[PDB]
DNA sequence: TCATATTATTACGCCAGACAGGG
DNA sequence: CCCTGTCTGGCGTCCTCTCACCTATGA
RNA sequence: UUGAUUUGGUGAGAGG
């Protein structure tokens, strides 16, 4: 089965795997986000109401009053989408909260307040998202796109090689918190241990254990395990479990139980340790020389004199144990410090720190974060007690205790957002057991530890920091605050909330400018994961592998499509599969592998996930069953693509298209091409400008329906059902009735944007594609957009393309084109410029919009009104006048009338004005007034009929259960209609339900068209300060030309170099030309081989559209085209399309044989696609040769070219680099004012950048002439280049050079410090 | 404002904003002759706005200035005469935007264009590295007279025929050219008018032209080649040359003086580069500049008529490509094998992995160049006879127009072991070439090989051009100031060995440098040459002849000149035959030539004797 | 409108060049 | 006193094109 | 004596 506008031109389908999981809505991150970030969502998580419960109820400093909150909501925008692009405001909503002011009396911790205040109050204006996932911020249309930074929570990096010149790693951690104070611990080469607090000085770590108030005792316990000496018999013997003996030298006799175990010399094997636990060995006795060099553990204290014997970390002596063994202290602890395992780290760090309790700890602290300023205990005390302890100042979110939990190895991934003293030990534990060996570092671009920050949160964390300046200001308005003389708002100002969140959608690093030239490039726009923006790196720093395609992206970031240049590998491009993870990490679908049996289930997993599990490869044969038919399976473990058993995978991938993102699987037969050919093949395909005349991609992937329905370019139904079809102004579309709510009768009128600009000046155009009276089901589409055909996304043309040499026009990688192309207007682009036009009040009276143009003669009044500004639409060209805008006292008046620019033509397509409140020439402005004014109520009454008709209808229609009496019901026609009683019956309350309807439509319009004319009388509706503010819209059309830009979907550049006559082009035996004449040379060296078997399977296609247009041209009955159209659609292996092509009525058959004769379109997907066996097939089901290459005459000779070249249909793009829009000449004009140099730009008419390698260049020639007058007389040196005017203009070519004006500018600036520069001797 | 990239010198002094200059999109134009472009129309009169004033003025249709800037604001019918009349001798400047070397900025003669393109000689592209897939060029005007002077006589396109870094040529044929030539100059072993006998060229395009013989087919010819071995007389030769029809028709270009077996092989790309070479060596600049556009001409004309497209069936992969495959997977089984039961390391598993992955690969490479370059066996008159293919992408390759063995190796042969960026290889190759289909985990290694080399590209530039700067900021002062500085002192040049067979020659060493002291002849005693001649092509062979040691000559930096370099310790000109000016800048034109390879560039037991002696 | 005058983030990679520390 | 980690400064590609956005305060 | 403001500076994106 198929819906009605899929049975217009069902595009055959090549793909043998069928897909399972359906593709996601491509606009999910930007929607999914902002409607997180507003939306009334209880339990507080996400959004808004987090933002509220952390910043209220605000309590002042015991001032016995508490702002508390209640409820907040968005009331409807002042102005709706369009006008609000048009007008030039934000597209905004007001935030209305309920704020509910409590007031306590003395001493109420539980007392009752002594009075309450509650209102809903307004703070700020949040800029709503369109439901295509744009912002309007001023008037122009921006995106928020997504950042891609270091997730919250620990990370153990290494550093290995570049420090110390000696190849010693160093291993550091940091623990980097959603919102706060940064810690990191490291080691340096003397194998130390440092602790750094946002990248400051370096202090030595324990000193953070001795500020969390731990002796130095409980810091050796933690980092130390204990070796016992007893005191005994003789030379103080020791517990000595095997494990510790481990790979090191026995430095004495190891004998026991009258045993001698292991001897001096040879080192401890596990043998040994073997031994020395069968023989049950912990007690055995030491020499003296073995305790001279270990170090104690604990303090000791001689009891009878009262004094310390050593102090806890102090290596010993014997002296010094005959300090301790006279004492009576027994048991003695000891450090064991392992050279190959445990390390002395912590211990010498001990042995470096110059505190000993934890004051001076806080105050070293202290003098480490805030210098100069004295360090006292409260004051240092509140620093480090809030530095990570309060709930204010530092905070892991759930993201970061969940990382931080988990390379912990914690069993929890739930707790609180600060940190603790555990966490912190946990830290240096692992860190300390990385530099011993066990666990290993984490890698930063592995995309389990990198986050995804979207539009919600950055909202949400710009609208905290505006909550916590109108908290502080309502702590200072509320200890200054006199009761009962203020309601809430002196205390809370609307100010910093809306100046924040305007500063962030406005002037941000992401909230960006949309690229809008196509419907690709906005729905690849919206789909972008940027590296860039606060908090991570930049562009012109880092780095190597940062911009370096890293394992976890299978199925989360586009391998391919990267922009080139200063950012490859920053400005990733998202998946098609590629959901966002509930902590904002990337999961990407598979499907779930229990046994054998491949299931249909699908499960989203995470990079963190992916690895520990074996995931297979999306095309693996599977045959009926899932059972894969090898018994052995391409998958991939941990990061590493290796061939595993038939029964051990656990998921499998969900489709073959899940690698790539939307931009770059549109491109058919991309496993052919190179990759970077792909690249830049994607890359440029988003650049491609709307043609006027949309045409269908006959190889496609089928990826283009789903791109352009949800890309909002197209005016999809909402509601199913019939048609209408006014649409000159809209589709009316009636709706079924088990769509249509009881209530609200209803149909559903749609608004088609025609001709207006986009943001690239490209046309946005919507045209309808559904006839009068035809049926649409939900979901279809209506009217088709800017480079869209039937629904589909037709970005560039189809054309016919011959690859052979021809006589040097298509030489490196230029283009040759027919005059066929550019005669039919194939590609005859159309473009709109806004121009503005303003007579502010600068100085000397206001400037004036009259027609009364000066000095100028009867060349100014002409494309105008009888007396100002440019009248409505003819074919202004460049230097002429648009509106007349020039002030006297400015012969002394002047002409600043915003006029055309040079070069361009066009159509004034619209005017808009909501000038100075008096703009009105004669009585214009008036004028049109009462025509809107009459236009309002017309519809108002109209619709109202509409429905009143439907309604009279529906009244008898109904009228049957109580007065069917057709001659007794036709009484009064305009008057009443129903004059009986239904009472019961079976319920037809319905006459009284439907006489409400009528009678509240006619209240309900009085009233909708009083303020219609309310709002219709008025002066003009924008902002003030800007007086005159005159837009005019011109519209050139631009054809193609010698110069321009072309470019198919693999990469295939190209400057369209001669537009040949339609005879001298290649034609073949047919008689038809070739269009386009590509370069084969390209193709060895650029491996993009896709470009060929497109041209071959485009070959295909038009071979059986050719077909079908002699088959229903030399019009045969439908059996015929029925059989044909079977065959066409059957065609080789086992696909998934076949058709059901007997249920289309014998009238869907003509309809969609009407939509194929030109060209029977195919989707070919992205690495499932067509094989060759089935191209060579298909150009056999057609009759055209096999080999896809056709002998091919000469235009110009008459004569075959030997060794028969290839033809077929490339889908060929036209980039928007067109070239009048990049030629550009200057001879003489306006230069700058600081130096006497010319401008730089188009737009201003200026010269060239005559740079540095260009003067290397004339000095490396003997060019000192040439380069003397470029850059004394072309340039900078006034009087040299008057001079020189006037010497050209005599008929002399001669320079009287002088001195350069910026070296004498050098001279003044050199001269402004205290440095004296001269000039010396004649 | 003093420092940086943006302060006074960098930005205001060093490089300025130029009045009289343009900027447009480029194209080709292959109608042109290699000192001319094509320039448009409304470039052009906005360029020369000056000029067609004072041609205004002096004819008399107008008076006052104005009345000229009103003329040309709206274009009457008067004015395009007036700008053929000043265009007609008036060389401009082109130039693209990332000069790095002097042949960046050429002067050509404007020919006019309906159109708003720059048109370009292609010959000249390869000079500029334009290719044209969007790049811009920008024209600056020479005013006065002196500019034009040198922009014709110093600057002039024709005159920048040989790269200031060697002495090889600039103005090779490129890319379309030599396939038109290797198509035309090739042969086969049966066509139309097999063994024919002809009485000139001429009537060999006369017979290729009405559709009697083919372009290449064997074929006895008459030849008049012209040996010059007189002293400056040309000595007619005339004889029957065994060749093809290709190969008479483009003896009718040759000028006189070279030989007839400059074409009577199969025209590559290092035998035309070498063709417009010996053409420079002996018949001097004018006839290798006619001969340069007849080459362009010829070439674009026969690959016109050749119509050498590319298919999907050009592409043939080998039948032995599969059972090649299974073998390498059951050496990997048994190593697999062996690894589950312990016998081997495992670095010593992943090294006989990458073995064997890399004899697989030269074995599937040898099986399809086999498979491409023979693989036309066609039969003459009897039993069949086989020759080098004419299959597309083959031709593609062999003649070095665009293509290698690598890349033509990826489109039918595996494409190799693709790595990690780990930097270590991967142990699982990519089997499956690009006629067949890549599927996912195979692309995705793929797209790590490649975006490492993107990367690295647009990493690469930055270094490469603050070489350049730093190279040009040392150089800076050095101006070839005097004529000899009398000194008997210069390093000696020997041929450089690393210990595998000789790499770089003495020829290539001592070619056009001024020796220090006479080279002794290597018999005994003899005055060879003197103590101070340029050693060009001609000492060189009689030092070839000789098998002469090592040459004691004359180097830049044991040159005795206060503040300078004198004329004899510099050496021969490098695109000039001639030894350097008194003048000419060597250090820029020498530090422009290291640090313009800067792209091409990478970023990131006992002794076993081969020869017998 | 016409004088008043400066604070609560961190996440480059060498590579010279100068400086306090210590055998 | 001669090595030495450590800290501080100083580099980091040319040419071009499009768009938007610009200090608070205040009797 | 017959007319006028971007360069300034930031941010974002693009081409070769
Ligand atoms: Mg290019
Ligand atoms: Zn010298």
């Amino acid at each position: 089965v198929y819906s009605y506008t899929e049975k217009k031109r069902i595009r055959k389908d090549f793909g043998k795997r069928p897909q399972v999981l359906d593709v996601p809505y491509l606009l999910s991150i930007q929607l999914d986000s902002f409607q997180k970030f507003i939306e009334q969502d209880p339990e507080g998580q996400y959004g808004l109401e987090a933002a509220f419960r952390s910043v209220f109820p605000i309590q002042s400093y015991s001032g016995n009053s508490e702002l508390q909150y209640v409820s907040y909501r968005l009331g409807e925008p002042v102005f709706d989408v369009q006008e609000c692009q048009i007008r030039g405001v934000t597209y905004s909503a007001p935030l209305r909260v309920k704020l509910r002011l409590v007031i306590y009396e003395r001493e109420a911790p539980e007392g009752t307040v002594k009075d309450i205040k509650e209102q809903e109050v307004y703070m700020g204006e949040i800029p709503l998202m369109t439901d295509n996932g744009t912002f309007v911020i001023n008037g122009t249309e921006r995106v928020i796109v997504s950042q891609l930074h270091r997730s919250p929570g620990v990370f153990f990096d290494s550093d290995k090689g570049k420090t110390h010149s000696s190849g010693k790693v160093l291993y550091n951690a940091r623990i980097i918190p959603y919102r706060g104070s940064w810690l990191d611990f490291e080691f340096d080469p003397k194998d130390n241990l440092f602790v750094r607090i946002d990248r400051r000085r370096k202090l030595p770590a324990t000193i953070i254990l001795r500020a969390l108030n731990y002796t130095t005792e409980q810091i050796l316990d933690l980092f130390f395990e204990k070796v016992i000496f007893e005191i005994r018999d003789n030379k103080l013997q020791m517990e000595l479990v095997p494990e510790r003996l481990r790979g090191e030298t026995a430095s004495f006799d190891i004998e026991a139980n009258g045993k001698v175990y292991v001897e001096k010399g040879r080192r401890i094997t596990a043998r040994h340790i073997r031994q020395l636990e069968k023989d049950d060995v912990k007690l055995i006795e030491v020499p003296v020389e073995y305790i001279a060099g270990k170090v104690v553990a604990k303090d000791y204290i001689d009891e009878s004199t009262g004094e310390l014997i050593c102090a806890a970390n102090m290596e010993l002596s014997l002296d010094l144990l005959a300090k301790l063994s006279q004492s009576g202290h027994k048991r003695i602890e000891t450090l064991f410090t392992n050279d190959l395992d445990h390390g002395p780290y912590i211990s010498e760090t001990l042995r470096v720190d110059p505190t000993n309790d934890r004051l001076s700890a806080l105050v070293e602290i202290y003098r480490m974060m805030r210098p100069g300023e004295p360090p006292t205990r409260e004051a240092a005390e509140s620093l480090f007690e809030n530095l990570f302890f309060s709930e204010d100042r530092y905070d892991l979110s759930a993201v970061g205790r969940m990382k931080f939990n988990r390379s912990l190895l914690r069993e929890e991934i739930e707790g609180s957002g600060i940190l603790s003293k555990d966490d912190i030990i946990d830290v240096m534990k692992k860190l300390i057991d990385i530099r011993n060996g066990k666990g290993e570092v984490d890698d930063i671009d592995h995309l389990g530890n990198r986050r995804i920050r979207s539009v919600g949160e950055m909202a949400e964390n710009q609208f905290r920091v505006g909550l916590v300046r109108v908290e502080r200001a309502v702590k200072e308005r509320l200890s200054l605050g006199d009761l009962d003389t203020l309601m809430p708002q002196d205390m809370i100002n609307a100010k910093p909330i809306s100046a924040a969140v305007k500063e962030f959608f406005g002037s941000s690093q992401l909230s960006q400018f949309m690229d809008q030239n196509n419907p690709l490039s906005e729905i690849t726009h919206k789909r972008r994961i940027s590296a860039l923006g606060p908090g991570g790196l930049t562009r012109e720093r880092a780095g190597f592998e940062v911009r370096d395609v890293h394992p976890t992206h299978y199925g989360r970031v586009c391998p391919i499509e990267t922009p080139e240049g200063p950012n490859i590998g920053l400005i990733n491009s998202l998946s098609v599969y590629a959901q966002t993870n509930e902590y904002g990490f990337l999961e990407t679908p598979y499907r779930k592998v229990t046994d054998g049996v491949v299931t249909d289930e699908i499960h989203y997993l995470s990079a963190i996930e992916e690895g520990n599990y074996v995931i297979a490869q999306a095309n693996s044969n599977l045959d009926e069953e899932g059972h894969f038919v090898e018994d052995l399976v391409t998958c991939r473990s941990k990061g590493e693509s290796s061939l595993f058993s038939r029964d051990q995978v656990d998921y499998m991938d969900v489709s073959t298209q899940q690698v790539v993102s939307v931009g770059a699987s549109l491109i058919p037969f991309l496993e052919h091409d190179d990759a970077n050919r792909a690249l830049m093949g994607a890359n440029m395909q988003r650049q491609a400008v709307p043609t006027l005349r949309a045409d269908k991609p006959l190889v496609g992937t089928g990826m283009e329906r789903a791109v352009a329905v949800d890309s909002g370019v197209t005016a999809v139904a909402k509601r199913g059902g019939v048609v209408q079809y006014v649409d000159a102004s809209r589709i009316v579309i009636k709706v079924n009735e088990d769509e249509m709510y009881p209530g609200e009768a209803g149909i559903d009128i749609y608004n088609l944007t025609k001709y207006t600009r986009s943001n690239q000046n490209t046309c946005i155009n919507q045209m309808p594609c559904v006839s009068l009276g035809e049926p649409v089901e939900r979901g279809d589409v209506l009217a088709d957009g800017p480079s869209t055909d039937l629904g589909e996304l037709a970005l560039g043309q189809n054309m016919r393309v011959a690859f052979m040499p021809w006589n040097g026009y298509n030489f490196e990688d230029s283009i040759l084109v027919s005059e066929r192309v550019v005669q039919e207007d194939r590609f005859t682009t159309i473009h709109i410029q806004e121009l503005a036009c303003v007579s502010r009040d600068t100085k000397l009276g206001p400037e004036e919009i009259t027609a009364d143009i000066p000095n100028v003669g009867e060349a100014a009044l002409s494309k105008l009104d009888e007396s100002g500004i440019v009248y409505i639409g003819a074919e202004v060209t460049g230097g002429d006048i648009l509106v007349g805008k020039v002030t006297p006292k400015g012969s002394d008046v002047k002409d600043s009338s915003l006029r055309v620019p040079n070069g361009v033509s066009g159509t004034v397509i619209d005017v808009q004005v909501f000038t100075r409140d008096g703009v009105e020439k004669d009585k214009r402005a008036l004028e049109i007034e009462e025509m809107q004014l009459k236009q309002a109520k017309k519809d108002l009454s109209e619709e109202l009929q509409i429905l009143e008709a439907g309604l009279f209808s529906r009244i008898r229609a109904v009228l049957v259960a109580g007065g069917v009496e057709a001659e007794k019901l036709d009484k009064l026609p305009r008057d009443r209609w129903l004059e009986l009683g239904l009472t019961d019956e079976e319920k037809q309350n319905q006459l009284e339900q439907l006489a409400e309807q009528y009678d509240e439509l006619k209240h309900e319009f009085e009233k909708k068209l009083e303020a219609k004319r309310r709002k219709i009388t008025q002066g003009d509706d924008l902002a003030p300060g800007v007086l005159k503010i005159v837009k005019v819209y011109l519209a050139v059309k631009r054809r193609i030309q010698p110069g321009d830009k072309m470019a198919g979907r693999h990469g295939n550049k190209g400057v369209i170099s001669k537009i040949n006559p339609i005879e001298d082009m290649p034609y073949d035996e047919n008689g038809t030309p070739v269009d386009i004449v590509l370069n084969p040379l390209g193709v060895p060296s650029r491996m993009n081989i896709g470009q060929i078997l497109e041209t071959h399977l485009g070959m295909a296609a038009k071979g059986i559209g050719d077909k079908i247009n002699a088959m229903l041209k030399q019009q045969q009955e439908v059996a015929k085209l029925r059989e044909f159209i079977q065959r066409a659609y059957d065609l080789g292996a086992d696909v998934r399309q076949k058709v059901d092509l007997s249920t289309f009525s014998d009238e869907e058959v003509m309809r969609l044989a009407e939509n194929l004769r030109k060209g029977m379109p195919i989707a070919t997907p992205v690495f499932d696609g067509a094989k060759e066996a089935e191209i060579k097939e298909l150009l056999k089901l057609g009759d055209l040769p096999t080999s896809g290459q056709i002998r091919l005459y000469d235009g110009r000779t008459g004569e075959q070219f030997e060794r028969p070249v290839t033809v077929g249909y490339m889908y060929m793009l036209k980039l928007n680099h067109l070239v009048d829009d990049k030629m550009h000449a200057r001879s003489t004009g306006s230069y700058s004012l600081v130096t006497q140099q010319p401008l730089g730009g188009k737009a201003q008419f200026g010269g060239q950048r005559f740079g540095e390698m260009e003067v290397w260049a004339l000095e490396a020639y003997g060019a000192a002439y040439t380069l003397q007058e470029m850059l004394t007389v072309k340039s900078d040196d006034v009087n040299g280049r008057t001079k020189m005017y006037k010497n050209i203009v005599d008929g002399n070519h001669q320079m009287e050079p002088g001195m350069p004006e910026s070296f004498n500018v050098l001279l003044k600036e050199i001269r402004s410090l205290g440095i004296n520069i001269e000039l010396e001797d004649e | 404002m003093i420092k940086g990239k943006q302060g006074r010198f960098r930005q205001n002094l060093l490089g300025k904003r130029v009045d009289y200059s343009g900027r447009s999109v480029i194209t080709v134009g292959p109608y042109l002759r290699l000192h001319q472009c094509g320039l448009p129309k409304k470039m052009a009169l906005e360029l020369f706005k000056p000029f067609i004033y004072g041609k205004l003025e002096l004819r008399g249709l107008a008076t006052t200035i104005k009345a000229a800037k009103k003329m040309v604001e709206r274009e009457e019918a008067v004015v395009w005469d007036i700008l053929d009349e000043v265009i007609r001798e008036h060389p401009v400047l082109l130039n693209r935007a990332p000069t790095l070397h002097r042949l960046g900025i050429q002067a050509f003669e404007p020919v006019l264009i309906e159109g708003k393109a720059i048109q370009l000689h292609p010959l000249v592209c390869a000079a500029y590295n334009a290719d044209f897939d969007g790049d811009q060029m920008a024209v600056h005007v020479p005013l006065t007279l002196e500019a034009q002077l040198e922009a014709r006589a110093l600057m002039m396109s024709t005159n920048n025929i040989l790269s200031p870094a060697n002495g090889e040529p600039i103005i090779v044929p490129s890319q379309d050219v030599v396939l038109g030539l290797y198509y035309m100059t090739r042969d086969c072993v049966n066509a139309k008018g097999e063994g024919m006998v002809l009485t000139g060229p001429k009537e060999a395009e006369r017979l290729y032209r009405s559709g009697l013989a083919s372009l290449h087919a064997r074929v006895k010819v008459r030849i008049t080649e012209y040996e010059k071995d007189a002293n400056g007389e040309l000595v007619a030769k005339t004889s029957l040359k065994d060749t093809t029809v290709g190969r008479a028709i483009l003896w009718m270009i040759v000028p006189k003086g070279l030989p007839y077996s400059i074409v009577n092989q199969a025209l590559g790309k290092k035998a035309i580069s070498k063709m417009l070479n010996t053409c420079y060596r002996i018949l001097g600049l004018k006839p290798t500049v006619i001969f340069a556009d007849q080459i362009m001409y010829t070439g674009f004309a026969y690959a016109a008529r050749s119509g050498a497209s590319v298919g999907i069936d050009d592409m043939v992969i080998p039948e032995k490509k599969h059972e090649i495959i299974s073998e390498a997977e059951a050496e990997v089984a048994e190593i697999q094998e062996q690894f589950q039961s312990g016998l081997v390391t495992a670095g010593e598993r992943y090294n006989k992995v990458i073995d064997i992955w890399a004899a697989a690969n030269d074995r599937v490479s040898k099986a399809m160049m086999d498979n491409l370059q023979t693989e036309t066996v066609i039969n003459r008159d009897g039993q069949e006879e086989k020759q080098v293919s004419f299959n597309s992408i083959y031709m593609m390759a062999d003649s070095g127009a665009r293509g290698s063995a690598a890349q033509i190796r990826q489109l039918a042969g595996m494409r190799g072991l693709m790595a990690k960026p780990d930097g270590s290889i991967i142990e699982t190759p990519i089997t499956a070439n690009f006629r067949e289909g890549l599927n996912v985990l195979q692309y995705f290694i793929s797209t790590h090989g490649a975006r490492k080399g993107l990367a690295d590209t647009a990493l690469k530039t930055a270094n490469s051009g603050y070489l350049t700067r730093r190279l040009v900021d040392v150089a800076q002062d050095l101006v070839v100031t005097e004529d000899d500085c009398g000194t008997h002192e210069g390093i000696m040049m020997t041929p450089v060995i690393e210990g595998g067979d000789v790499k770089e020659p003495l020829r290539d060493r001592v070619l056009g440098r001024v020796t220090a002291e006479d080279v002794l002849k290597p018999g005994t005693a003899d005055i060879l040459v003197p103590r101070n001649t340029l050693l060009h092509e001609q000492w060189c062979d009689l030092l070839e002849e000789n098998s002469v040691d090592a040459v004691k000559v004359r180097s830049v930096v044991s040159c005795d000149t206060d503040f300078g370099v004198c004329a004899h310790c510099y050496g021969r000109d490098l695109a000039r035959g001639h030894i350097i000016n008194k003048g000419e800048a060597i250090g820029v034109i020498a530090a422009q030539s290291i640090g313009e390879p800067g792209t091409q560039l990478t970023m990131r037991s006992s002794i076993q004797v081969k020869n017998k002696g």
